[PDB]
This record gives structure tokens, sequence and C-alpha cells, in this order.
């Protein structure tokens, strides 16, 4: 029986659809723990700069 | 394996798995473990190539 590895442990991503204005910030980023820092993205659906 | 593909045959008999129909081998790399299985089947390993 067939038996696999996979990837979302190693990568995992969540978008945002703003509302209110504000929300200069985002909180916990990802549900849980922590992000890291040396690899980012911010997308605008543009890839917001580095 | 791959370029020149392989070819598995269960002929009739007891299914390999599902249709029976032979399950060709493109992949280049690739280990094959069948069993005759109990359900007339014999169940070979999502193609570990190692």
């Amino acid at each position: 029986d067939k038996i696999t590895s996979s990837d979302i442990s190693n990568v995992a991503r969540k978008e945002f659809l703003v509302e209110v204005q504000g929300q200069t910030d985002f909180l916990d980023v990802f549900r849980g723990t922590s992000y890291n820092v040396n690899n980012i993205r911010v997308k605008h659906r543009g890839n917001e700069l580095y | 394996w791959n370029v020149n593909p392989v070819t598995l045959v269960a002929a009739s008999g007891d299914t390999i798995k599902g249709s029976a129909v032979p399950v060709e081998i493109n992949v280049r790399f690739s280990d094959l473990e069948l069993v005759y299985c109990a359900p007339g089947r014999w169940e070979y390993v999502k193609n570990k190539q190692i």
C-alpha cells in the first residue's frame, strides 16, 4: 500500500482580503507559532517589495 | 525505464489493481513489489523509484 511524503509542512501560505482600511498590521501572521524572517512574501497581487 | 517504457501485465486472472489493464511504467527509476493479495489483487506501490 503505497505511502507518500509531502510539501505543505515545508511550504504553506495565507492570503487576506482587506476590509475596514486600517489593518496596517497582521497578527500571528499565519495561525500559530513563528514566521521565518529570511524568506518573505507580501503580495498586493503585485508581490510587495522586499 | 522512462525512455522505452515498461509494460506490466496482470493478464485476466487476478487484477493488479482495478481494471488490471496493463499498467505501464514510464518512470525512469522504478522498483516493483506487487503481491498476490487475497482479493485477487496485485498491489504495487506508487512507482517508488527508489
